[PDB]
RNA sequence: UCGCUACUACCGAUUGGAUGGUUUAGUGAGGCCCUCGGAUCGGCCCGCCGGGGUGCCCUGGCGGAGCGCUGA
RNA sequence: GCUGCAGUUAAAAAGCUCGUAGUUGGAUCUUGUGGAGGGUUCCCCGCCCCUUGCCUCUCGGCGCCGGCCCGAAGCGUUUACUUUGAAAAAAUUAGAGUGUUCAAAGCAGGCCCGAGCCGCCUGGAUACCGCAGCUAGGAAUAAUGGAAUAGGACCGCGGUUCUAUUUUGUUGG
RNA sequence: UACCUGGUUGAUCCUGCCAGUAGCAUAUGCUUGUCUCAAAGAUUAAGCCAUGCAUGUCUAAGUACGCACGGCCGGUACAGUGAAACUGCGAAUGGCUCAUUAAAUCAGUUAUGGUUCCUUUGGUCGCUACUUGGAUAACUGUGGUAAUUCUAGAGCUAAUACAUGCCGACGGCGCUGACUCCCUUUGUGUGGGAUGCGUGCAUUUAUCAGAUCAAAACCAACCCGGUCGGCGGCUUUGGUGACUCUAGAUAACCUCGGGCCGAUCGCAGCCCUCCGUGGCGGCGACGACCCAUUCGAACGUCUGCCCUAUCAACUUUCGAUGGUAGUCGCCGUGCCUACCAUGGUGACCACGGGUGACGGGGAAUCAGGGUUCGAUUCCGGAGAGGGAGCCUGAGAAACGGCUACCACAUCCAAGGAAGGCAGCAGGCGCGCAAAUUACCCACUC
C-alpha cells in the first residue's frame, strides 16, 4: 500500500449538456474548420479554460478595491 | 487475569457499555498480601518499568515512634486490637496500615529512665538495689543536679501513657503499608486519637 | 497495533520546513533522540545532503560522518540523524568553516556561515531554576544543558551566553521590555524585534508583544520569545532579512525591480 | 461541630500534631489545635468559615488536599441530596448551521460541596475548579457560591 | 359474485428445522498466588599422604564415620 | 422547500375547548461644540453635570523650585453579538514562481567563462482550516439585576468584644 | 451556463408523476495504431490454505588451545584472518485487514501540582587488592526413537555469563562526661577534657523550623556606644496563580538471596635520594544508582453522532450514585472489600434495538443553500480461526512467543508428534466482480 507515486490528475474539458443543438454544433464545426483542429474535445478545452479564467476574473472583482 | 479497568461498570446513566479491547496489562491484578504476625518472609514482585516491590509475609518486628518525646525505637508487634475497615481483620490477626496494634513499650522505658533519671510505672523495689538504681540514681557529683533538675519539671507522663507502661504494652497505629514496602511501621497513640480507640475497644468486644 | 516505541517517519508527516520533496521514497530521516524536539530540529544527514549538497545518498553522508569530520557544539558526533537545533554551531575544520542554525524569516532553517571567532559561545534559554542536594541551584537551558552554581540573579526566560569548550556561562541578557528578540514558534517564527508589552494571565499562557524594525507589532506566547541582545543590538549576528517579513507584495516588487535571475 | 468524630476511624487533619505541653496553657480558652488552610490562588478568597470551623474533609479545596488547575466553570444547583456532593445544571444553545438557527441543550455534572459553605440551597450560582478524579463520577470542586439575582435570598434590605 | 390462467403477500396442525445471543443451577481444563513438600546436588567440621609451619595446625587428595549443622 | 413548496374544490386543518413542557413576546432609562482625519453642521483628544476615572495607598523609575504631582493595584453588573490577536500535522483544495518539447504533472531552476570561477544568483510563497476553548476593543439589538416593612454616605459617634504580634536594644511577668 | 423537453384531452388551463438530459463509480459488450501517468480479491466467506521466502546481528576495543588456514621462532596478557558456541542487543518497528465498536473510537481543546519511561544529550561518581570461587557450552567420544529446529550419559576449558569481595586519604562533627580551673560553695558566672556512640546519597515512619507587621512604660537578666544604678542602637536559601513543593535540622529504620559508590576491554608515553620497580600521563570503549532532557505511553477536562417510540421510564449486593477506612495498582478513582447514606439518568429523547457503521484529514456533485460517499497509500483505534491465561522484557495480555478448551485439519511404525498467509507470490471456494509461485538491496529508510 505505501508507494513513493502521485496521484494528483485532472481532467480538461467538459461536455454540453444539451447534446444534440443545431446552434451549438454548427458553431462549434465552424471554429474547428477555420482554426484546423481535429476534435470537439479540443474545442470544449479551450472553452474549459476560459471558463476558468472567468470564474477567477469575477471571483477577484467582488472583493472591495 | 484480575484487572482494575473501568470498561466493565456501567455509565453514570445506568446504561451498559460494551468492550472495544482485550485486557491490556497496565491493568492488572496481583492478589492480596494479607500480612501474618511470625518470623520474617519478604517476597519480591517485578512490576512496570523493573522497580521491584516488597510483598510482607508474617512481620514480627516495627520501627514505633513517640511524638511527644521525639524518641523512635525498633519493637515488637504482639496483636491486633482494632481495625476500622473490617473485623474479620482482627479475627486473623492481618496486619494493615491504619491498625492498631499492641508493642513491647521497653525500648521507650529504657529511654525515658535514662534520658530524665526517673522511673516507669513500678510496684516494688527489689530489683532496683543491684541494677537499674545504677541507671537511675547514677553514683554522680557532676551533672546529677544542673542537668537532669532541667529534664525534671518536664518529664510528666499523662495518665493513660503511664497506666500503659505498667502491663507492659502499648497501643499504636500502622502508618505505612506492609503489602507494598514490607514494613510495619507507624507511631503510639497519644491524647484524644488515645481514647477514642480505647473507648472504640472497650466498646467492641465484651 | 502500537505495544512499544515507534522508529520510522513516513515522508508525508515529516516536518515541513525540511523543504522534502515526495518523489524519493516513502520514508525520511527520523531524527533520534537528543537534546531538541522531533519537530524543532534538523537532522544532519538534511543539512549535509540537502542544504549543502556536499553528500548525494545516505552512504555518502555515512561515510562523510564516520570521518570525524563533523563536529557539532564542539563534541564530534557520529550519527547521521542527530537532532541539531537552534543557535547550534557546527563546524567542519577540514575546509575551515562553521554555521549557526537559526530560522531566516519564513520559518526553516538558513545557511549562515560565521566567523570563527564567533563560532566559539552559544546563546540559551533558560527554562528552569531548582535546587539539588545540599542547597546547589541548578540551571536547564533549552538544549537540556544542565549547569550547577549559577549567579543567583539569572531567573526564568533569561537569555545565557555559555562557551562551547567549558560549559561556565559566560554573560547574561535579562528578560525585560526594551530587549532584542527572536520568535521560535508559532506564526512568526522568524522574526526579531523589541518586546514592548507582556501581558499576564495568571493560570495559562501569557502573551508577548513585540514591535519589529519599520513599526510592524505582533504577539506571540511566552513559550516562544528568546531574547538575544540588550536592545537595537544583537549579540550573535543576524542572517540576511534580519527577520523582517516583507510581505508577498513587496516580496514580487523587490523580487521583480531587482531583477533577480542570474548573474 | 461539637463532635465530628462519627466514622469508626479517627478523623484529624493530617500535618497537624497534638504536642507536649504544660497544665493550663488553657482548661477551655487555649484547646490546642491549630487549623490548616491554603489558599486556592487564581483570585479566590478562602471563605473565614473554613478558618473558623472544624471539620475534617480532605477533598476540601481550601484545607483538604486537592489541587485545582486547569478549567473553571460554573452552573446552577439543582440537586443537593448526597453527603457533600451536589447536582449542577449548565444549560447553553447549539448552532445548527443548515438552517441559520441555534437549539437549546444541557448537560449535568456532580460536583463537590465543602462544609465551609452552608447557605446554599436550589437556585444559587455557583463556580467550580478541575481537580483529579474524586470519585467515579465527580471531577469538580466548587469555589464559590453566589445568588445576586431577582427573588432573592429574601427581601431586599442589604 | 361465481369461473380460467399466472404472480405476490398473509393465517396455520407441523407441538418443524438451522444458525445463533443471553441465561438459573451443577461440573470445570490451564496459568498465577499462598501454605506445605523434599528426588537430588554441595560446604563445614575428624585419620594417611603430598606441599608449609610449630605430637598439632593450613591448601589439597583419598576411604570413611558422626551424618551433626547447613545452603540450593 | 432554512434560503423556498403545499392544506375551499386536485393529496391535505385533529369534532370542539382547556392545558404543562417547547417556541414567541408591547412602549420606556444622556446631548451640542474648541483642536484634530473625510465635507462647509456631521462622523481621536476634552469643556455646560461626566466624558477611559473613581480611588489607596505603595514599592520599585519619571517631572520641578526636605516639599509639590500623573501612569502603574481594582475594574466599568454580567452575557449572547460583532471586530481583532493567539494557537491549531502534511497531503488534497484555491493560489504565486518556473517553456516537462506542450499538458496532466513536478519542485525546480538561471547565468558567465576557449576549461584557467576550481564558480555565482535564486525559490521551495500565501490563503482557507467551521463549531467548542483562549485573548482585547465596540455598546445598537436581545436577554438578566438593583432600596418599599430600606440604607447609601461621610474620620459621625456610643457601647460591648475578639485580636494581630511590631517597635519601647535584646530575653522574659 | 442560476436552462429544461415528451406523455392524461375532441381541444384548453393546471396538480402531479412516469420518461428523457449531464456527471460520477462497479460490472459487462464490441473495438483498439503511438506516448506519459497508474487503480487493482474492499463489497460475498475476519472462509480454507500445497510450496518458497518475509529478522537478524562484530569493531582496534566481552570469551579464540577448531592445524580451519597461516607466519620466519616461539606463545612468556599472545600473531594474524577467523568456523562454531557462550554473552550483549533487536525481534513490541514495519506490513495486512476493517470483524468488533454509537459519548465508545475520533477531532479540536486543555491537565498530570495524580504516573512510568530501554535509548539519546547534559549533570552526579571517596565512607588477595600487583586481582577471589566453581561450572557449564563449542570441541572429543557412546547412544536412544517411525518421526521434529527432540535430547540423555561420559571427558575437558573461558567471561563484561554466574557468585563473592577488599585496599585508599578521612587530618571528619555532634551526643556522652572520668575528671579538671578562678572567684560566687553548691545551682551558676568560668576554661580544658580521655572515654565511648552515631556520623555519604537512595528507602520507610515520626517530629521541628519554614525569619523581616504600627509605637511606647515599669520590673528580673544580658550585647554594643561605655561604665561599678541604667539610657540611644541588628534579626538574615529557591520557585509557583496555587503544593502536605524543593532544600534544611532531629530520632531511628535497611529490603539480604531482595539499592549505589567499576575484581571489565583497546590505543599510543614520562620522572626515579634509582636500577624496574617506587612512582605518574593522556586518549577511548563498555557498565552503572539518581536528577533533568528527548521519544513516547496511560489516565482525565469542555464541545461535537446515522436511523428508530410498533423502545417511556432505566439503574441497585449479581456497585447502581455518594461518604469513611483500607486491599491492589505506575499513579487519581467503586478499581475491589468492610460499614453507612438513597441516591444517579430521562421528553433538551435517557434505557433498549438496527447499521451492507472503524473515526478523521478528505471525494463526487454544486448559482446561494445543500445532498451523497470516505473498506483504501497520512494520523488514531482494533485484530491475527473463536474465547481465555501467562513468561521474558524499558515497553506485549505479543500470536513470524508459550499454555489449555472449542472448530478445523496434517504424519504415524498407532505408542506418539506437529498447525495457524486479514505478510509477499500462488491455490481452492465464493461470487457480476480484482494481477507474476519474477529481479535487487543500486535509491528511501
Ligand atoms: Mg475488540
Ligand atoms: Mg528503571
Ligand atoms: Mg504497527
Ligand atoms: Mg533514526
Ligand atoms: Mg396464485
Ligand atoms: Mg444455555
Ligand atoms: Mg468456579
Ligand atoms: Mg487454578
Ligand atoms: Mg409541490
Ligand atoms: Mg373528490
Ligand atoms: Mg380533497
Ligand atoms: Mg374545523
Ligand atoms: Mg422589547
Ligand atoms: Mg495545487
Ligand atoms: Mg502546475
Ligand atoms: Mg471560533
Ligand atoms: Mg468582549
Ligand atoms: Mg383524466
Ligand atoms: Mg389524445
Ligand atoms: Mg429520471
Ligand atoms: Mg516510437
Ligand atoms: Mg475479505
Ligand atoms: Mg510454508
Ligand atoms: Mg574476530
Ligand atoms: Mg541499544
Ligand atoms: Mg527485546
Ligand atoms: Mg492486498
Ligand atoms: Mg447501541
Ligand atoms: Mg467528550
Ligand atoms: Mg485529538
Ligand atoms: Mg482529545
Ligand atoms: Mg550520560
Ligand atoms: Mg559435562
Ligand atoms: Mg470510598
Ligand atoms: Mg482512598
Ligand atoms: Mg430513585
Ligand atoms: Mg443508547
Ligand atoms: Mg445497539
Ligand atoms: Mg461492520
Ligand atoms: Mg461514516
Ligand atoms: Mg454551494
Ligand atoms: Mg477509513
Ligand atoms: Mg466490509
Ligand atoms: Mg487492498
Ligand atoms: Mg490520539
Ligand atoms: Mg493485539
Ligand atoms: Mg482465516
Ligand atoms: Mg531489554
Ligand atoms: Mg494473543
Ligand atoms: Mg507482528
Ligand atoms: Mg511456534
Ligand atoms: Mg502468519
Ligand atoms: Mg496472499
Ligand atoms: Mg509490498
Ligand atoms: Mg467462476
Ligand atoms: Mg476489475
Ligand atoms: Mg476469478
Ligand atoms: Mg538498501
Amino acid at each position: 500500500m505505501p508507494v513513493a507515486r502521485s496521484w494528483v490528475c485532472r481532467k480538461t474539458y467538459v461536455t454540453p449538456r444539451r447534446p444534440f443543438e443545431k446552434s451549438r454544433l454548427d458553431q462549434e464545426l465552424k471554429l474547428i474548420g477555420e482554426y484546423g483542429l481535429r476534435n470537439k474535445r479540443e474545442v470544449w478545452r479551450v472553452k474549459f479554460t476560459l471558463a476558468k479564467i472567468r470564474k477567477a476574473a469575477r471571483e477577484l472583482l467582488t472583493l472591495d478595491e | 487475569g484480575i484487572s482494575r479497568d473501568n470498561w466493565h461498570k456501567r455509565r453514570k446513566t445506568g446504561g451498559k457499555r460494551k468492550p472495544y479491547h482485550k485486557k491490556r496489562k497496565y491493568e492488572l491484578g496481583r492478589p492480596a498480601a494479607n500480612t501474618k504476625i511470625g518470623p520474617r518472609r519478604i517476597h519480591t514482585v517485578g512490576v512496570r518499568g523493573g522497580n521491584k516491590k516488597y510483598r510482607a509475609l508474617r512481620l514480627d518486628v516495627g520501627n514505633f515512634s513517640w511524638g511527644s518525646e521525639c524518641c523512635t525505637r525498633k519493637t515488637r508487634i504482639i496483636d491486633v486490637v482494632y481495625n476500622a475497615s473490617n473485623n474479620e481483620l482482627v479475627r486473623t490477626k492481618t496486619l494493615v496500615k491504619n491498625c492498631i496494634v499492641l508493642i513491647d513499650s521497653t525500648p521507650y522505658r529504657q529511654w525515658y529512665e535514662s534520658h530524665y533519671a526517673l522511673p516507669l510505672g513500678r510496684k516494688k523495689g527489689a530489683k532496683l538495689t543491684p541494677e537499674e538504681e545504677e541507671i537511675l540514681n547514677k553514683k554522680r557529683s557532676k551533672k546529677i543536679q544542673k542537668k537532669y533538675d532541667e529534664r525534671k519539671k518536664n518529664a510528666k507522663i499523662s495518665s493513660l501513657l503511664e497506666e500503659q507502661f505498667q502491663q507492659g504494652k502499648l497501643l499504636a497505629c500502622i502508618a505505612s503499608r506492609p503489602g507494598q514496602c514490607g514494613r510495619a511501621d507507624g507511631y503510639v497513640l497519644e491524647g484524644k486519637e488515645l481514647e477514642f480507640y480505647l473507648r472504640k475497644i472497650k466498646a467492641r468486644k465484651g | 497495533m502500537a505495544r512499544g516505541p515507534k522508529k520510522h517517519l513516513k515522508r508525508v508527516a515529516a516536518p515541513k520546513h525540511w523543504m522534502l520533496d515526495k518523489l524519493t521514497s516513502v520514508f525520511a530521516p527520523r531524527p533520534s533522540t537528543g537534546p531538541h524536539k522531533l519537530r524543532e530540529c534538523l537532522p544532519l544527514i538534511i543539512f549535509l545532503r540537502n542544504k549543502l549538497k556536499y553528500a548525494l545518498t545516505g552512504d555518502e553522508v555515512k561515510k562523510i560522518c564516520m570521518q570525524r569530520f563533523i563536529k557539532i557544539d564542539g563534541k564530534v558526533r557520529a550519527d547521521i540523524t542527530y537532532p541539531a537545533g537552534f543557535m547550534d554551531v557546527i563546524s567542519i575544520d577540514k575546509t575551515g568553516e562553521n554555521f549557526r542554525l537559526i530560522y531566516d524569516t519564513k520559518g526553516r532553517f538558513a545557511v549562515h556561515r560565521i566567523t570563527p571567532e564567533e563560532a566559539k559561545y552559544k546563546l540559551c534559554k533558560v527554562r528552569k531554576i531548582f535546587v539539588g542536594t545540599k542547597g546547589i541551584p541548578h540551571l536547564v537551558t533549552h538544549d537540556a544543558r544542565t549547569i550547577r552554581y549559577p549567579d543567583p540573579l539569572i531567573k526564568m526566560n533569561d537569555t545565557i551566553q555559555i562557551d562551547l569548550e567549558t560549559g561556565k556561562i559566560t554573560d547574561f541578557i535579562k528578560f525585560d521590555t526594551g530587549n532584542l528578540c527572536m520568535v521560535t514558534g508559532g506564526a512568526n517564527l522568524g522574526r526579531i524585534g523589541v518586546i514592548t508589552n507582556r501581558e499576564r494571565h495568571p493560570g495559562s499562557f501569557d502573551v508577548v508583544h513585540v514591535k519589529d524594525a519599520n513599526g510592524n507589532s505582533f504577539a506571540t506566547r511566552l513559550s516562544n520569545i528568546f531574547v538575544i541582545g540588550k536592545g537595537n543590538k544583537p549579540w550573535i549576528s543576524l542572517p540576511r532579512g534580519k527577520g523582517i517579513r516583507l510581505t508577498i507584495a513587496e516580496e514580487r516588487d523587490k523580487r521583480l525591480a531587482a531583477k533577480q535571475s542570474s548573474g | 461541630m461539637a463532635d465530628i468524630q462519627t466514622e469508626r476511624a479517627y478523623q484529624k487533619q493530617p500535618t497537624i500534631f497534638q504536642n507536649k505541653k504544660r497544665v493550663l496553657l488553657g482548661e477551655t480558652g487555649k484547646e490546642k489545635l491549630p487549623r490548616y488552610y491554603k489558599n486556592i490562588g487564581l483570585g479566590f478568597k478562602t471563605p473565614k468559615e473554613a478558618i473558623e470551623g472544624t471539620y475534617i474533609d480532605k477533598k476540601c479545596p481550601f484545607t483538604g488536599n486537592v489541587s485545582i488547575r486547569g478549567r473553571i466553570l460554573s452552573g446552577v444547583v439543582t440537586k443537593m441530596k448526597m453527603q457533600r456532593t451536589i447536582v449542577i445544571r449548565r444549560d447553553y444553545l447549539h448552532y445548527i448551521r443548515k438552517y441559520n438557527r441555534f437549539e437549546k441543550r444541557h448537560k449535568n455534572m456532580s460536583v463537590h460541596l465543602s462544609p465551609c459553605f452552608r447557605d446554599v440551597q436550589i437556585g444559587d450560582i455557583v463556580t467550580v475548579g478541575e481537580c483529579r478524579p474524586l470519585s467515579k463520577t465527580v471531577r469538580f470542586n466548587v469555589l464559590k457560591v453566589t445568588k445576586a439575582a431577582g427573588t432573592k435570598k429574601q427581601f431586599q434590605k442589604f
